[PDB]
């Protein structure tokens, strides 16, 4: 139900725990925010379910048609193969929107972490601020939450995100485009 | 301000000259208000939007917000999302099933066709009647559907929407027509805002193959082939055909025979349900009644003014002004109601890897339109013609095969039909003359 | 652009009919500057802003800005807060006092008075003189007030406050004449912008007490009832009045007797202070020279063109034009100089809880007006003319017992009179026939 | 004194405590953004004093008259009760301009620790970034500082709001309206 | 709309009066970029921009973006940033090396001199020719330059750049000519956003050092003043004088004598190699020729319309119009070609410091422009004259020593002669009357 | 080479130090934003050199082209003297610009710190949110990274900043002016 918060504990993990999955998350920003598109992809398990739902506009009363459902349309709905492709005209040198490249900054804050049944698995969420400057003057905000389902690994940089859904906080999309990913 | 005449110059059908204020120009958009949108038919929506009586959606025509919802007769009918009183929004939601319409600022109830039914302290504040609620219910549109695609009109002088489409229905059908058990729209309405004319988008998918024929999609087509494969290994077919209706401006493009094209972008489940097997076989039998609709691949059109979709690829939009230099891309898509499930599923996402704000398509599209716009902000950007001649005059293009006026898939011929017909529209008062 | 008669045009003061048109064209807001806000008298505050002399407030007049100064010999001076020479803002701070106003673009400094009293370099740069600080002053308006409220208007022409008034001020009474001590203003205006037209907030304050009456503030009254009440507990009173003024499009409604009403929004111990006691005695007294004041509750009123408060909560605030989609809500609180330390406290906490930017029943006034002017983007919205015809021409609505015209307080009479006079002023050239 | 930051120590408190501080805010955020006011009045006390004081505008030398002071007009000036009221109003359904509601989001960063006199009280000093998106594309960004007096409890979230002094950046409220919690 | 005697009368060259809404009105911002931007010579940059064959830079000509790129005969060609076909942008990137320019809309390519050489599918489909490439190349501007600054024109019927100088060279050769090994650009454009419109800054660059002489930059010069150093320690010199252009609308002041004042900015490092040594030695011969440039402090200058520059502290930059409320700043830093390294690095340092966006000048400078423009909104701020007098008329202000009409520094003759003929380009039709 | 990321570790620094770190950029914040410039003078080491290049667009392959290199024309490029006389300046009550003063939030987050070869010397990237509100409607937003040179110091608030790269996300500066310190 993604109209109610995940359901995380009123006392929060170690700190070991938390300092972890921000410094990952601090990272993946990164990533993105210099164009490592390829090292960003890595951080994706096969099974990652990379997806974005359409928020409309209902009365309180009726919250529960706020979100497109699962099998509905989308802003985006995509498998580790589909990122890779994305990905692939990305870095082609051919995909116009993005070249001359967006300067963009990922910032990420308010991390939340709650443990799972099964050892090693998180489900995180995060508010997240993405802004993107192009061009001359170009300039966009993008704000929303990510719910993660994260696996701690013992190798890359101790963590792969097994899904995503991203809580864009915009019903009808104001920005210019959705050429960044969250 | 602006003449009909001055107005008729700004577009030379015959050499292929656009002015370029048409797309900046505030006091001709005002116009546009008055003689495009008020007066033409626009896509609201399909009818699987609103399959339940009671059902609403609201949309626009236009900058005017409307309310399209389902009677109880099955009838489906238009109103302005503006209360009579102040001018209050009377239903802010996006859609639903309602039982009736209140407007919060003072408490104005409407039925579900838009009738005035409740004024409070009506008879305390109105009356001691010279008040009656019947005369201010809001302005109702004319309603007709094509298909499964609803269309809207406030004008009554102006033709029915079948005479509308001219000839250009055999086209619509490609999409619209491939089974006896119709369409289905999935769930779930994308809408975006992107910072360029209304026109320039219309006019591409009414006209412009070209652009995807030569550099605007290079990157849209490496991710939606396989791996393995790369550009070199696509051979952009030499043959195809362009369409321009005989009356009013729609237009649709498209390759023929070579759907390894359209494989490249919707992958093989796609394509073969579209070329194979009793669904294609099927569609071949309705459809090559009035055209070989069979060897049309990854066909473009546009309905005039603002309706574009891609047969085939099965993105459904429309093109919303806001100003000159603004628009809001309302987009669906469309699924034949009988398909199996598995290529509904399959349909949905290609339609969002591609054609969604997002795609590795739609985001190239804007690219070139937002550009566009910017540049128009300077005085000898726009004191010279854009060259919009492409294969005007120019002999040997058309194939009879397909019906209505045709030429080369790369052409502006049906460019040049779609800002004639918005010369006209802009510059003739009278339907007297606009119809012919 | 517009002729008189065309601008006459746009209101209907007999049948209540709005072009829509007058909230959004821009051409209109422009005519507004100058027929309406360069010629109107404004709010530009209370005197308590500004006790002291030296002691400045810097304000608007339409979109003029202004320093507000109390002069040595207790007077008030209005002056443009634009520096001749270039055009610089001259005092950038929001109030405080001073003993000079210094230009920091070029030095140009001035007395208090709004007199060019230092010009650096004058004899060296000016003169060898046919240059003199005596004719480059900035604009002085001219200045009264009403019982603690300032007001300004630069038509030398313009009748003088008093007269502008017309038979409206007993009604303005009832909020800044209920003692002998005047009024005095809490510390602190707060700044809010809001996109929507002047008119919509001016003339709901003028003649809308039917929202609240019916849907706008049900959540408001919720808030601001005990917890152990709830909305089935309140009876909204079926017995109130409005005002139209004679001239001037000012206008007030209330309802009669039920001050539970009142009770329900500002709770018992305003309540009781406001009907019961020595205070209340006495503000009999006074007010009940002109009008049955004390069975006036939830009073609210607007003197044209941009003045609203309401008597008994309390509010006051000058709506400042900021083009046709947009203004400014400057506003305040005022309480009887002589109340309770305890009564003026409680007068202070319930504002900030009800009407002020954040408060339980303010937002809710927003977000219709918001909500309007966004449709006015549409052409059909901005065709056909909105209802304010309730009341118009029905009898045994007024009540003799109140001076001037009056009738029901769910009425738009006022509102007929409000935009009447807009029309009038919009129209009228002179103030030969302007005056009448 | 608002024109100076609150007295923070030069050391920061323990990780232990910077940890909590930062979690529980976090949760108040979710409990902001998902509308669950009801929980969110829960961290208050019956004693908080929930001010948001008007600013103006004058030179760096008068700047002892930026703040309108206590007891003066202002933005918020409530109480548990008064807080309560609106809360009662807003999840109503009757009240119009937050039903449809706003999508929000409420980013906190920026987290200072004072440990006052009295053990279990701090004096916290979090810059917030409020996002509010709503109906079609009306957007606005609220951004500020907030000044909070907590309570460390054993039981809830851990900690309580014992009085919160918001200091908004704005003099004018350019934002359409101030319908959100900070 | 506004006729030729309505726009003259905006301006009193003789009183000194300038009407406020040449500031604000966008009809004749409209106007401004037809008969003035399109039509007048524009600072593009610097050769040393695009030393190399192919190196190419993107710029503007008031809202026209245009392509600006060095031919393999050294010659500067300068055309339209737009494809003819649909509008595209052709080249994106803010500078470089280029063999072509592709837009990536349809792929039309050209070559570096602005022709279109490849047009996809061209015999395919303009062909069966009625279609030349070489019609469709985007409008071409005349380029020249002034020792090291390049300047473009649209208007073939114009004078020649040098012409359009008229007598004040000698004045740019201050900074410009110091040396045979002309002057070297550093590496790096800074491009800022203000919103106030164009004038105020050309205008101030061109006849304002009194904003400088008075409370603009106190804090500037604190700021570059060594600790130990303040206020009460500068004397500011007693002693400066301006010149006018015949013809043109150019201006520049400057104090006499007192390099302290120059020091007091830049610092003694580079005001002693302004000053001092075979590198002033050899700039005294040659500007000695025409003008005692030695005695010139704080000079600053502007070409109209819209080229500014400090001649001894090297700041230059182009105003860009965004409409009449904002503008760009496109800055760069010049210093001279065989000047010492250390000398260049200073004069680096110093401009970032100083008249860079976020510099200690540059800030307070715009401070003012902006505060200017909101005033504007004021329809009484609107209505009165803007004073423009200072110094008309008055004799003995004038230093024969310097060629061409000159006055005190502190004065705003320059002023007065760059709205004249602003007056006079928006006022006169044909080049017939203006080159006079 | 501003294109890549500074070289930070997979695995994070410790919580004692990601702690200090973060903790010592929120007071830095507070020292801008409540106006104490001689106090945040006193951050920096005499060897600072604080340097904001001018940012260009290219195509991603152009890249190395994006910077205006050093010794170069830059937004900002001071040393600890010159920061001094800016501050001199904005102080002095005649610095127009900025008084009356701007209502600024220095948001910070995303730090990720890497130890280099030199005990005591950190190579810090962190992403900043600066909020300006000025006069009466006046609102910027600067985004962006700065990638530091901190010395851990044993007095003060525990590091001095030796070098500071703002990385700002825009070609063109779209704010009114840069009057803010990053
Ligand atoms: S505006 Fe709808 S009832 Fe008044
Ligand atoms: S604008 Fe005020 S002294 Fe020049
Ligand atoms: S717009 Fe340039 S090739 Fe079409
Ligand atoms: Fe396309
Ligand atoms: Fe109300
Ligand atoms: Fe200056």
């Amino acid at each position: 139900d993604l109209t109610k918060p995940i359901e995380w504990p009123e006392m929060p993990v170690s700190l070991e725990l938390q300092n972890a999955v921000e410094q990952f998350y601090y990272r993946e920003a990164q990533l993105l925010d210099y164009q490592n598109y390829e090292a960003w992809l890595a951080l994706l398990t096969q099974d990652i379910q990379y997806w974005m739902p359409i928020r409309t506009t209902h009365t309180s009363r009726n919250k529960a048609m706020e979100y497109v459902p699962p099998g509905g349309n989308a802003h985006f709905d995509e498998t580790y193969e589909s990122m890779r492709a994305r990905i692939r005209a990305r870095v082609s040198g051919l995909n116009w929107t993005e070249d001359p490249p967006s300067r963009s900054r990922h910032i990420v804050s308010n991390v939340i972490v709650r443990e799972t049944e099964s050892a090693g698995t998180l489900e995180v969420s995060s508010a997240f601020l993405c802004y993107r400057n192009r061009l001359e003057r170009m300039t966009d905000i993008y704000v929303g939450e990510r719910r993660d389902i994260l696996l701690r690994v013992s190798d890359g940089l101790g963590f792969k995100i097994a899904k995503r859904t991203i809580l864009l906080d915009q019903s009808t999309i104001t920005a210019n485009n959705l050429s960044q990913f969250f | 301000n602006w003449s009909d005449e001055e107005i008729k110059a700004l577009v030379d059908e015959e050499k292929g000259l656009l002015d370029p204020r048409i797309f900046s120009d505030q006091d001709l958009y005002e116009i546009e208000l008055e003689r495009v949108f008020a007066r033409s038919w626009l896509l609201l929506g399909h009818e699987g939007h609103i399959p339940k009586a009671g059902d609403y959606l609201t949309t626009y025509m236009g900058e005017d917000p409307v309310i399209v919802v389902r009677q109880k007769d099955r009838s489906i009918k238009v109103f302005l999302n503006q209360c009579r009183h102040r001018g209050m929004r009377i239903e802010r939601s996006d859609f639903g099933n309602a039982k009736s319409f209140t407007c919060t600022y003072h408490g104005w109830a409407y039925d579900t066709a838009g009738n005035l039914v409740n004024v409070p302290y009506e008879k305390e504040a109105f009356c001691d009647c010279g008040f009656d609620k019947a005369d201010w219910g809001p302005l109702q549109a004319r309603v007709d559907t094509y298909k499964g695609l609803i269309f809207a009109n406030w004008d009554t002088e102006a033709p029915d929407l079948k005479t509308y489409l001219s000839d250009a229905t055999p086209y619509m059908d490609v999409m619209l027509d491939r089974t006896e058990a119709v369409t289905q729209v999935i769930t779930g309405m994308q809408k975006t805002v992107i910072p360029c004319n209304w026109k320039f988008a219309a006019e591409q998918f009414c006209s412009d193959m070209y652009h995807a024929g030569t550099m605007a999609h290079l990157s849209g087509v490496l991710s939606s082939l396989p791996p393995e494969m790369d550009l070199s290994q696509v051979k952009l077919p030499s043959s195809g055909n362009q369409f321009r209706a005989k009356w009013g401006g729609h237009g649709t493009g498209w390759f023929n025979d070579d759907f390894a094209l359209l494989q490249a972008i919707m992958g093989p489940k796609v394509v073969d349900y579209w070329t194979k097997g009793p669904a294609a076989e099927r569609a071949k039998e309705r459809l090559g009644k009035v055209l070989p609709a069979d060897r049309m691949v990854a066909q473009h059109m546009t309905i005039f003014p603002t309706c574009s979709f891609l047969p085939g690829i099965n993105t459904v939009r429309t093109w919303h002004p806001r100003g000159p230099n603004e628009i809001e891309v309302w987009s669906f898509i469309v699924v034949d109601a009988d398909a199996p499930e598995d290529i509904k599923e399959e349909y949905r996402r290609k339609n969002i890897f591609t054609f969604n704000q997002g795609g590795t398509y739609e985001q190239d599209d804007g690219e070139n339109w937002v550009e566009v716009q910017r540049g128009l902000r300077g005085y000898k950007a726009r004191s010279r013609p854009l060259c919009a001649q492409m294969g005007a005059g120019v002999p040997n293009k058309n194939n009879p095969e397909f019906p209505g006026k045709t030429s080369y898939v790369y052409s502006e011929e049906a460019a040049r039909g779609f800002y004639h017909h918005w010369s006209r529209m802009m510059s003739e008062p009278s339907w007297d003359t606009l119809k012919s």
